[PDB]
């Protein structure tokens, strides 16, 4: 909740999830 | 055989190749040249018999190959491990009498709440590499090059799928042989019987019964009824190939296409049902060979010494090897003559494709670049929904 | 101590589970389903006994633990080595000897001086490496797992700022037990005793003495006298907690003229101030339970097989283990009743923190992100100012 | 012979049976040989004139620390980072140390839940008009029964906050923590050390080694004296206030007094071990004296039970019934106050009232929800002999 | 004989007789032998200068608690809602136990009357005029008896009020209330320490044990500090004065001496234990010197009769007295005012005089209403050995 | 001094001292602000205010 | 060609030949400027610099 | 007195005095302004400044 230094180096923006981008191939 | 031919000498010449500039921290700097003959051999043309033969086109074939079942998949947040669902059970409507105790009004009616527990997932991951300076010898355009790196991601993407199919109908088999209840279980004797009474088992589903869930099975379900219908839009039979073409050579399949559902698509068949294998008995690898065709499907990470937990699976055959034998069983169904008629939201199958492109390590001592596909996968079954397994056994 | 319960034979079964799906190369790929039963446990409710129980509310308490050490610090430029400082030794006046030969004038003397050359610092390192799979099993809010990747960063330069004021006490009190004169060092006899001797060395400090420093231990200075003053808005006096709390509670709440004599002010104060041990001997490691003890502090890259150097510093309880015992002393004093009263700036201490927060390294293989954190730290004391030890 | 002795006249009887007298013919008073006797006039009605009604609202010194939570889940869960020490560098390793894994780790403690209490009351339409002479005192009656019902349970939250502060002082925080003094003038500099002693980075004075993972390792922390509270009793607050304050020349700085909660005794709170049935009516009366009216001769008593008033004299609770009181009476426990948590759940606290109309007597509840816990990741020392 | 014991001669002749002599010739005056000698001249009559009437103005210590009634009715009463602790919520009882009734519960104490006083005076014309050898004199001595009939009042009723709050400490109140001292520097701090034990939610402190519906149960309550006097002597004040206040340095903050009303001697007035009646004719002498007119032989004297001076010493009252009085002079009652109930009624006060032309001596009267009583509903502690 | 290429893609940089960000702490006080036990001689508590210690 | 979605990290980038940086150029002249003895006559010598190094 | 020349390079002036230019006593102070015990009574730490000490 609390923010401070948030977005820092690449793991404090990789749990704030990222990159929907590829899914399979069906539907 | 042997050929003493002025092009094969030149051709076998092994001390030549462009592996012998790239397998020795020394080699040949310059090239002196060749005399290339097409004469009297393959790749002879009629006129001009001295120029290299060249290359009308190359074509990489990429088939996009499809999970039957994503259509299923909902998706999550990769957050917590543990999902649990519950119901409420049947409290049958009653009479009313007008001479009663009449201080029941304040009395207590609680539901009563028929749960299950479920575990996690795991993640899955496969890698592959690109390099930059020796792959280049053989696609004599840019865009072939482009190309192929293209169609190797997207063969990454398609044995995903090819995995997910093969594991979720080795669930749906392993399921119905050892977890299964004999009640859902109903016998048949020849196959013209399994034929009927698959025809009959459809149609006792959309009845409002408590007869055909495992209900009892789940963690306060004991006592009192659950009651499930199911609709025909979401009722899928898995049964074999051989049998699925028996199933629809009937009249009562025709009856079923005629102004009505697609039967066609909603009994799900293979040839037979699994090439996946299970582990009983808790292992080691001890032999290179056996490491080898481990390595022969992408499975780079297993070495020698490691051990194999009871209740692994494979995906692929496994069995020939000199340690699996008697410690492997495969996931197969006893006397082939085989239909499971499930609801199809008891498949309770969600995943986690968010960021499964993972930022490459680059690796500029060989230039071979490497990317990663890591994804997480939870395949569960839910008691709550009509189940039954139609076999001989 | 047996239990029948059936969940609680449940919970025991350890084979079910994230760990071992998460140790071998293969593993079970689906899930049945377990029976969750809440009757007779801990976990029960009266009116549902079938669920699984709820967090609503997940904490992670933090502090910031700062220093009390770093106005001492010079941010300095970490190039090159060697450090240097040097004084000019006292020559007291002669008589004029007129019976002495005329070429006497053609003679040299020549000024003698005494140096003390430093050397380098130490470049300390830590990292820490957050999960991106495994970490999420728990913290069943995304909010909760960020706010838990941004608390272990705010731990670690917590635990540099204690460590650095560890090391400075540890240099402070090493130094006035090992290197010092028998003019330095007194002997107070109780609490009130040594209450009296410290106001009584303040008063010392700030005379023409040639004595109270240590040039004897400088490059050039063992034979010959250098004489200090102080001027009291520079002294330090390092004492334990009970020293201060008796003045603050006895000696100054109980006199009526103490408008000028309240040496409060320049007095730093610890709890308990013996808690960093050195070497000796130097051993080597060779047991598991000891690098088993070396990880809980973080301290990763210490292998079986590594040896330990004559005087390196510990910082933790470390003396109860099997390899270190005789070989590993503790930096404290023996009787509690405790006061080193030096100069400022005789304690040098340059720190370099620029080049500090270094770029990660996302290793996908395992989808993780290691982090370093890299300083270097130079703190030495200088052998030219006057000290004076009280203790037992 | 008298009037009065005669209860077959009085509203009662009208109010007992389903048929009575309809109407009135007189009753003929007078107050020869009785408590009303006048002088002049034997015949006339005593006359009251006031009817008063004391009425105090109590407080309970500890709302401050009153959270408003959201009552939902049952479980609640708090953690720390462990210490890690920064290690040095050294170049001779091999270049594969980079890849390593130092994970931190952390050290827990989960917390249960809290207990719904209630208190009801019922208020009457037609009795109770017989007792009063005007509607003012009636409302004031009816509205001072409400502000009674709060009061009460300030106080009972007030009791058993305190209770919980000196039962884990007693209970629980292992010795370490626990510091001996000899008897009242020395516990007064005991104190004084100990606030110096809270305020440096110490991996002591926590309870740490109490959480599920800080049994190895260490952690430090700090408190800050606008954080820090000392519990203690009357005959040392009061010590304090007449004594050591005043003989004390420059006191101008170390007066602790802004942060000393000091209470009558710290016992008045019972628990219960070896768990028992009631099963004595002359106990239960004295319950039901309290507002427990749920009590009856088959019910169990659990070995946690709380009290908060004087339940070990009667006949059947002796032996069972254990009281939470500090044995020494030199008792300061300092604290820092982020260790207590004290969240309530006072949102739908007050019940739509059941009107029941045949007898006209509306009943009103009250539910509140209140979670007490204490923290083992913050700085305390305990003070006894 | 000699002339001086010569009663015949006196002016009492000449008003006890009613036939008496019309003309007198004078008399022989010498003083040879008396009192009355002078050297020089043995025939002159003693010469007096001066008659100076000491007349002091004394005062009640109470007025501020005198609140002035209307003297009508008789009754009052006072009540309070007791404590209703809040239960925890059982989920396995009845569904019923919503219908079930739960009254809250009062305590009413109930008051009585007051009793009227009355005291008379008899001023005379005829026989007062043969002393107060000028007429001033005589207007000031019948000023002066009737200043000395209102401080009568006013001592009566001050004393009267210390003896009420005297018997209400012993024997009224509780055992939780009794604390005991040993010495005078001792109950000092515990005086101390006991002010702010009444400023604490705590039901020890009241006596509702003594009210009507509150045998069994608590209630709890507070104080303010503006309310909360202390009555002692002037022994443990004295001593507050030069010890506890003369050697403090910080006496800024602890000086609570404006609360605690001191008195010269705690006892001087009587119970009566056992019913008696009067038989002897000293005892009548000895009451009526003391302005009892109205009682003769064989008067009854009841239980609950207080007599304000030192009679214990009579034939008829040795055994019946009680002599109402702390024992030993270590004594502090903390009250909470709000407790003495105090009223009075002066308005019908002076009566109008009766002139008895026969005798000529005018003979006035004065009434007055007082009601004494206190409420058993606020924190009182006694300290005492 | 001779500049060439100076601007360079790690290291031409991190001899020139990268950037100096996330100094080490006294703005948690120490001997100031805590090891403190001069508070004022003031008339009564409640300066105490527990707070949310999630961060 | 073939479309997919070749807009790729590294090797996506890096089949189209990525960014030409250094020359490894002739610059410091080689047979033009050196490898000459084309220095003619003169009155005499010391025309000769000897420059301080960096 | 004998003026007569009265100069010679040295030996006129050296006996007459030389130029007064170093006076060794208390410029730096010792025991009148510094040799301090008597400062003040307040609040606790860090007037405690640290010098280089180059020249």
């Amino acid at each position: 909740m609390y923010e401070g230094n948030n977005m820092r180096s690449m793991m404090g923006t990789s749990y704030e999830d990222s990159r929907l981008n590829k899914r399979t191939e069906l539907n | 055989q042997s050929t003493k031919n002025e092009t094969a000498l030149l051709v076998a010449k092994s001390a030549k190749s462009a592996l012998q500039d790239f397998n020795h921290d020394y080699s040949k700097s310059w090239t002196f040249g060749d005399k290339w003959d097409n004469s009297n051999t393959m790749f002879e043309t009629f006129v001009n018999k001295y120029l290299f033969p060249k290359i009308n086109e190359t074509l990489l074939i990429d088939i996009a190959l499809g999970n039957r079942f994503n259509w299923l998949a909902k998706e999550q947040d990769f957050i917590g491990q543990y999902s649990e669902e519950y119901v409420i059970m049947d409290t049958v409507p009653i009479n009313m009498d007008l001479s009663k105790n009449e201080e029941l009004m304040l009395k207590r009616n609680y539901p009563r709440m028929a749960t299950k527990l479920y575990g996690n997932g795991i993640v899955k991951k496969q890698k592959f590499t690109l390099n930059n300076n020796d792959t280049r010898f053989n696609f004599q355009t840019l865009a072939d090059a482009t190309n192929y790196a293209l169609g190797v991601y997207k063969k990454k993407i398609s044995d995903i799928n090819v995995l997910e199919e093969k594991e979720m109908r080795a669930m749906l088999v392993d399921y119905s042989l050892n977890q299964l209840s004999e009640t859902n279980v109903r016998k048949a004797t020849s196959k013209e019987d399994l034929a009927s009474k698959v025809f009959e088992a459809i149609l006792n589903l959309q009845n409002n019964s408590a007869k055909y869930n495992e209900v009892h099975r789940a963690s306060g379900g004991a006592i009192g009824q659950y009651t499930t219908v199911s609709k025909l839009k979401d009722i899928v039979i898995l049964t074999t190939d051989s049998l699925k073409s028996y199933l629809l050579d009937t009249k009562i399949a025709n009856t079923f296409q005629i102004a009505g559902i697609d039967f066609t698509d909603h009994v799900i068949s293979f040839d037979d049902l699994g090439g996946v294998f299970k582990v009983t008995k808790e292992f080691k690898l001890q032999n290179q060979d056996s490491i080898d065709f481990l390595r022969a499907y992408g499975d780079y990470q297993s070495q020698l010494g490691d051990t194999i937990p009871v209740g692994a699976v494979f995906t692929y055959d496994v069995s020939k090897l000199k340690e699996f034998t008697g410690n492997v069983e495969e996931i197969k169904p006893k006397s082939d003559l085989y239909a499971f008629i499930l609801d199809i939201n008891s498949i309770k199958y969600k995943r986690y494709t968010k960021g499964m492109l993972k930022p490459p390590f680059h690796n500029p001592e060989f230039d071979e670049v490497t990317h990663w596909i890591h994804y997480y996968s939870f395949k569960a079954i839910s008691p709550f929904f009509n189940k039954i397994l139609i076999t001989d056994q």
